[PDB]
């Protein structure tokens, strides 16, 4: 077979921590810092 | 739009490869290689269960805390002008803490229900096992997802809220009126996740 | 449409600032023909809102031989079956006198029996209309006096559209009258004969033929299709530039004009 | 969709609420009669003090005037304005520099004719609108050339873009300056209302009803006001922005006219617009055609704040700042010069 | 023996490879070259 | 009650045109007693003829009830056709 | 005799008819408080009229809740697997019909109270709107209870 | 005789019709609503004939409600198989169709209503453009229809 | 000896002529509908020669059923699986190629509507140029009809 | 008789725990200090104060250090996996909850001390509300925690 | 009795964990740099000073090469499998952990930086948040330690 | 006694370890000409001096040059499988490291070199904050040679 | 990646030499090292390909 009890159960844990990851992560690159400051 | 574009290819890849894998088991007449019950049977119910009990506390806390940006944002900038916001208008949050307690709570119920099984072979061992263990993930991502959108919602509406309050004080106790329907949405998703694990039973 | 034309005069002497109305009183005389021909052609598709008529002329079968045809109590299976009456029984047959025999109107396979006449019909009627679109170029031709369009033209234009698609049509007449249920069985198929014909495919086994010699005539009629576009595609131009140098004609533009007139019609024709 | 009420908050949250904030501040219609109530300048600084407004008369010459009126309540909005705009983040920067290109291009016509007849760039900057800036230097010490303006343009002007119809410099000396700075307005006004377009969530139905309005305005009002003058139908043409309801079909009639009543013709296909044409009564001593426009461009920049959840209501901020100005001048000069009958000419923005 | 494994592996470690590929060659081929200094009078 | 004449006279022509095609319908229903073959028969079939010609009759019945209201409809709309 | 995992689709039909019902109703909701804060600023008078598009996402929601009730009560170890099917079936059928009628509620009253701010006389019109997709959320609900009890 | 999860595609059918059909409807009466609501400010004696699209609309509705319900009332365990799959196609056929059909209703609904505002002589032509996206439902029905019997 | 899930194969064909149809027919409608909506403001007398966009979109839709239709009828138990895939070419092969048409005819249609508002002129252009998008969607019938009864 | 890979699940429980507690405090940071820097230009005297939020995000990763370590002491070789999904859960509750925690505080702050700078009675609000999002972070250590007793 | 492949995970750790510590070191020394760039023009006074966010970013890089060294030499070819989930464990716990620093490093480099020019008394504050991510990074450090020893 | 297929891992390192790291030395090799050139047209002075941040960039492709070979020279086919994983994380390590390096190399060039031409005092500052990306890609190096010999 | 590299610089480098005479000896670098970079590649595949 292509896939075992393990590899597949592995596969699923796998991707919970990558969705979460993946939002986190797309939540810091869309970070953005000032142009320029409001005066002195 | 580069992160959506990316997240759409591998989406479609993603499925489109399986349209293809399972079409061709179809048309080259497999034996029934892909099967369904066998994926669900040896994925231990410990994995469903826990899996729910995380998603219950993890998606409401994602809610709530949604929904305390939403109008955190909203009261903090109003607040420059109108001071008074912060008297009433921090029962928003509130609202959102409530959402998070929901899923707590049901967490709780389900996370006590978990016991060891020291079983092996699935055929005809843990029958009750698997009910109860599909049955915790289901109720965890009910009430989790449930409330995930709850707090969503009282968010947004608690924005306008504080929006509207902050030009005029007599609009405030009539508005309030939506977000309490928005915390009954979170409130229905608890009812069925406790009617969902109110006959479980491990060993 | 009748209404319309009982108020004519009241329509015209009044106001009509629906432009929608307006268009339909303008063409009610069309509409009046429309409703009138309508008519006729349903009452031979005998179809009234889904409903057949009736006129006590339905003998496309007699059920009570259908019974003494080897059918005993088969109404007892009938509970979850419906079967389908044989042709060929030596008990039915004979045509509706008028329009389809109203029992077709309450089968459950009308979607073959019915949807097959109308496509074949449709071919039919179709390409005659086509011949005779054609046929009125002569006339136009010759009063203009342009022997070139018609010996050239005409000709070879009439042959290519009637070698192809007249066959055809006199194919799926000679079927209805040729083949009976008999031979139901391997029964020649219009459509592959016509694919095979244009494509020069005889197999030797697969497909019944329609008649004896089908082959020699299927590559015969093809080759002159085909030998009947140089007439229509070049003998103009080429003709054309003989006379400028005899009787002394931009002739590359006249290949051009003459390309695309055999290119549009050929394909055209087809389409 | 579900493009809004999502991310917006995250960074533009703290923004939205102060510029509603802000919004509350507007002269109500209550305000406006306290304010008209006066018939004295200086009466008209103390009921100012009853609302967001005042004090900043203050350590002013004694003598009030209305030129100092005038400068006083641009200077404050500009410093909101600007407040908000430093404190922005790329998503929203993009846009409020769109509402900072219509001001910096106005101050680029002044910067060119002054160079093209040789006036020095100091001389020049000091009447040049706010928010134009033009911190960079080479638009500076240009030594009145008009080919170091028109390289300073391309490089360090954000507008660079735009002039991409106007090039080469012989635009400069041969075009009239009106027709540069028109074409360069509707070089702004299409890039800008396609960048709203992109934003395609609700500041798109939001704000784009706006650009419209404004291209459609300018296209009949130009229509009719050059009537009267030396200009090509073709180059007139040239000028109408294709962002609007006129753009389909209708432009090519205001193009073809020559005549007010053609005009009307044309808006009598719109009834957003006949309906201003006819309320327009022009009589000696009653509203014009531009003053519907106006009342109609502040009803809609006040919808803008139905919307909780888009960058129009930044837009609409401007125009209903800026056109709060121009009530309260009017108010100070009615004042100035005394005449009462004509005071309630201000567009009331709620 | 064992094709679960070797299949597993080399699958989703030849498919991070070629995302990482992928993505970084995407942001070159897209690098933004700013457009500007001497871009603006070339164009 | 006038309602609008262009709406009355809808309701003539319909009301007219469902008494012609409910008369007829009970006809074929009394004649043929079918190709409709739609009397609404009993699951528990017998080999009893007589059932099927009643249902039959019943329907036709059915079909010069419901064209009675279209002739009561034809009349009043009629008459509002008449005053207004 | 019953097989195993065929409480599994039963269990997620329970879950669906919730969830989705919850987004439809979420989303309808935030989208009429959003527009009617929007109102209230301009005019409070009309506050209370504009209310009921919040209560017609709530319904969505209720709709949600008949089902995963009826499920949730129904669901046990030794299904036959058809009543699962059919458990799932209901799930689905109530949780993504409700969600597209919540989406309708959400759009609908949203613009209809900003046309109402600006147009009293829109009263009647948006709710008769606000009805079909209410209409739209009981047709997932009746398939569902059918399907529950087939 | 039969195999297992035979049900498994027929009632997937019986859902799928009811939830596309809603997601049609839904959408065409999301986006008629905002263009009613916009409208109707400027028009407000035209509220009553802008409604119809959402009627339209509604209509897709009940063909999915009809052909989702007749599956389920064949729906059952001891399934040939055959019989599922064409509840299946049935159920995907007219929800999907009237998915197509309830888009063509939002968007000739969305611009009919605004132009008819500027254009009452527009309100005839919008109708028919509204009919025969109706046509568009119908044809879905009408093959599922076949199927569900055949 | 029939192979199981042939006639999975086969219904979906059904299916899919029926779907794929309306949907380009639903495009083609909706993008004509737009502008037939913006023209009527200015050239109302147009209105009603500008449905053929419309019109014609249809027609792709039925090409669609008569498929759907031919294929249903054929659909048996005992399908030689040959036939199943002959089934769902035709299916795809008319559906997918009137959905292209379908895309032709609408955007053709809009631009041709606008035009003809300001050039009158382009009736037998816009017409010409409509034709041959109808022609693809013919094209799409002529190779399903030639599968389905080989 | 310890199902193999059992360790896997557990050791992923620390990891997500950590990592996930780290970007949402991150996250925080960033936003926080991108905030303190605009506002501390106009008010230096309020730099001070305004690092709160960044000491509050920084709780968040605590929470997760917390149970980080509490799983990765809790590893063994022989794990019955019963323990070790246990483990993953308390990971995984603690990590997303952390990381939505992070968020709020981030969000929050980055608007608060813009806030306080033009108003200094918002400072207590702005506490307020983010001390919420720190009871968030809270409870998600609570549950963390007691699942490591179950 | 030993799994095979079983070094596969933990020489997968001792990768990730240079990798991920290098792309936040490598992000935080871009963005810090760049403001570096950006400020110490107009005040090159400061040049030395604000060099430190890329200093701290080497931290991160630093974190990550420790580890993975501690990695390596613990790594043999007859390995328990339990070991390579510790190691793959502590290279991911450190190098995803760092990489979360390494943004807010990065950001808070930048806008302190450039901030502190415009006002020097933000230095204080800019060191404060910027040590606050350093220990953000160290958390993942404490735990990778404390896993690959386990 | 050899894992068929084992040889592949080691394979694909040599190869990533030139591949990720050559792409890496393309960012900053052609993001820092990209300033070079516009600094140039307003001073050609610093042409001379600019050129630094490029000779780093392939400083970083070498480092990768230099794995890849010492792979690529310890491959056979009676590999071990221990030491293929070994290379393909040596591969991974170096490759992706000076990966992460180019783009340090590249962004700090590019500003460093615009910054430059209008501050001089800029290059002490550029020169340090470029030896940090350089240090970035050799801490890589120096893990994927421990693994590679291991 | 050496394709990259080439296109990206001899953009820069072309435009900005038309500008800027003297960048022709800086832009002629750059482009070598691109192509230096590309050898390398060939460089691995010869020793890789005779293994």
């Amino acid at each position: 077979g292509f896939f075992s009890p393990g590899i597949w159960m592995g596969l699923l844990t796998t991707l919970f921590m990558l969705f979460i990851f993946t939002y986190g992560l797309h939540m810091i690159l869309s970070l953005k810092t000032m142009d320029r400051f409001d005066d002195r | 739009t580069g992160l959506e574009l990316l997240y759409l290819g591998i989406f479609v890849a993603f499925w489109a490869c399986m349209i293809v894998v399972g079409i061709c088991y179809t048309i080259f007449d497999l034996g029934f290689r892909f099967d369904v019950a066998w994926f669900l049977t040896e994925t231990s119910p410990f994995m469903w269960s826990n899996l729910g009990i995380g998603l219950a506390i993890s998606l409401s806390v994602v809610g709530a805390a949604w929904g305390i940006y939403i109008t955190g944002s909203s009261i903090i900038g109003g607040g420059v002008k109108a001071p008074r916001i912060k008297t009433k208008n921090l029962v928003s949050i509130i609202f959102c803490e409530a959402v998070a307690i929901y899923g707590i709570i049901m967490a709780i119920v389900i996370s006590n229900m978990a016991e060891p099984f020291s079983a092996t072979d699935p055929k005809a061992i843990g029958h009750r096992n698997y009910h109860a263990g599909y049955s915790m993930f289901g109720a965890g991502l009910t009430v989790g997802l449930s409330n995930l959108f709850c707090g969503v919602c009282v968010g947004i509406v608690g924005s306008g809220a504080a929006l509207a309050d902050a030009q005029n004080p007599s609009l405030f106790v009539k508005i309030l009126i939506v977000e309490i329907f928005g915390s009954a949405i979170g409130l229905f998703g608890v009812i069925v996740a406790i009617l969902q694990t109110s006959r479980v039973k491990m060993g | 449409a009748v209404w319309m034309v009982l108020r004519e005069s009241r329509i015209l002497s009044q106001k009509n600032e629906n432009e929608m109305f307006s268009m339909v009183f303008s063409g009610r005389y069309i509409i009046l023909l429309m409703g009138l021909f309508s008519i006729y052609t349903g009452l031979i598709y005998n179809d009234c809102f889904s409903k057949s008529l009736n006129i006590f002329g339905s003998s496309w079968s007699v059920r009570p031989m259908f019974t003494i045809g080897n059918w005993t109590e088969e109404t007892l299976l009938g509970s979850s079956v419906l079967q389908l009456n044989p042709a060929i029984p030596g008990v039915f047959g004979g045509p509706y006198p008028f329009g389809i025999d109203p029992i077709w109107n309450i089968a459950t396979n009308k979607l073959t029996f019915l949807n097959s006449f109308k496509m074949k019909m449709s071919v039919i009627l179709g390409i005659i209309h086509m011949l005779f679109g054609v046929s009125l170029s002569l006339f136009n031709h010759i009063y203009f006096k342009k022997p070139l369009n018609i010996y050239f033209g005409f000709i070879p234009e009439i042959i290519f559209m009637s070698s192809l698609f007249g066959y055809l049509v006199i194919l799926i007449f000679y079927k209805w009258t040729a083949y009976d249920a008999h031979s139901s069985r391997n029964a020649p198929s219009l459509l592959i004969h016509f694919i095979n014909m244009f494509l020069f495919s005889y197999p030797e086994s697969g497909n019944a033929m329609l008649y004896s010699g089908q082959k020699g005539i299927q590559c015969f009629l093809i080759v002159v299709a085909m030998l009947c576009v140089p007439w229509m595609l070049l003998f103009k131009p080429l003709i054309l530039r003989h006379q400028y140098l005899r009787k002394k004609f931009d002739f590359g533009d006249t290949m051009v004009h003459q390309a695309i007139h055999t290119i549009e019609y050929c394909l055209g024709c087809i389409s | 969709s579900f493009f809004p009420e999502l991310y917006f908050n995250v960074d533009n949250g703290y923004l939205e609420g102060l510029v509603r904030g802000l919004k509350a501040g507007v002269l109500s219609q209550a305000d406006y009669l306290n304010l008209v109530q006066c018939e004295t300048l200086e009466d008209l600084k103390l009921h100012l003090q009853s609302t967001d407004y005042g004090n900043f008369l203050a350590n002013e010459a004694s003598p009030l005037t209305v030129s100092v009126i005038d400068d006083k309540l641009k200077e404050k909005m500009v410093v909101e304005f600007r407040h908000m705009r430093n404190h922005a983040y790329e998503p929203l920067a993009s846009f409020l520099d769109f509402i900072t290109y219509s001001y910096m291009i106005d101050n680029v016509i002044l910067l060119i004719t002054g160079t093209l007849h040789q006036r020095s760039i100091a001389e020049l900057v000091p009447k040049c609108h706010p928010l134009g800036s033009f911190e960079q230097m080479e638009a500076v010490n240009i030594a009145q050339t008009p080919a170091e303006l028109y390289n300073a343009i391309l490089v360090d002007t954000p507008l660079a873009a735009f002039f991409q119809d106007c090039i080469s410099e012989q635009d400069l000396d041969e075009m009239n300056i009106e027709i540069i700075r028109n074409t360069l307005y509707k070089a702004y006004l299409e890039s800008f209302y396609k960048f709203c377009t992109l934003l395609g969530g609700t500041t798109a139905d939001a704000m784009c009803p706006i650009l419209e309005f404004e291209a459609d305005r300018r296209a009949f009002i130009i229509t009719i006001n050059s009537f009267g003058t030396e200009l090509s139908k073709e180059d007139r043409a040239k000028l109408f922005p294709h962002c609007g309801r006129l753009y389909p079909e209708g432009l090519a009639q205001l193009a073809r006219a020559d005549d007010y009543e053609q005009v009307k013709n044309v808006a009598d296909y719109y009834p957003e617009y006949k309906l201003l044409f006819e309320g327009a009564g022009s009589n000696p001593g009653d509203k014009t055609l531009e003053d519907r426009f106006f009342e109609h461009e502040v009803k809609l920049n006040k919808l803008a704040f139905l919307n909780q959840f888009h960058f129009g209501v930044f837009y609409a901020f401007v125009k209903l700042k800026e056109q709060e100005c121009r009530n309260i001048v009017w108010i100070a000069e009615c004042i100035a010069q005394r005449h009462r009958a004509k005071i309630d000419n201000y567009i009331p923005i709620f | 023996l064992e094709y679960s494994v070797v299949f597993n592996l080399v699958l989703w470690i030849m498919t991070g490879l070629a995302l990482a590929v992928i993505i970084t060659s995407y942001n070159i081929w897209n690098m933004d070259p700013g457009y500007d200094s001497i871009i603006y009078r070339m164009t | 009650l006038c309602c609008g004449p262009k709406l009355a006279a809808c309701g003539i022509v319909l009301s007219a045109w469902g008494v012609i095609m409910l008369i007829m319908l009970g006809i074929f229903f009394n004649v043929h007693s079918l190709i409709e073959d739609v009397p609404f028969t009993e699951k528990d079939f017998e080999n009893g003829p007589q059932n099927i010609y009643n249902l039959y009759e019943q329907v036709s019945y059915n079909c010069f009830i419901a064209a009675g209201l279209y002739l009561l409809l034809g009349g009043f709309s009629f008459c509002q056709v008449r005053l207004n | 005799n019953n097989p195993e995992y065929s409480s599994f689709f039963g269990v997620m039909g329970a879950s669906s008819a919730m969830v989705f019902s919850a987004m439809g109703a979420a989303y309808g909701t935030a989208k009429s408080g959003t527009g009617i804060a929007a109102m209230s600023v301009m005019r409070p008078e009309l506050i209370m009229k504009s209310i009921i598009p919040v209560v017609m996402a709530g319904i969505i929601a209720i709709y949600g809740l008949v089902v995963a009730v009826l499920i949730a009560n129904s669901l046990t170890d030794g299904i036959t697997l058809y009543r699962s099917f059919l458990q799932l079936g209901a799930g689905l059928s109530v949780g993504l019909s409700g969600l597209a009628a919540g989406f309708a509620i959400g759009i609908v009253g949203d613009a209809g109270v900003r046309g109402t701010a600006q147009q009293p006389r829109l009263f009647v019109g948006m709710i008769l709107i606000l009805i079909f997709a209410e209409v739209l959320g009981l047709y997932g609900l009746i398939v569902a209870l059918i399907l529950s009890t087939k």
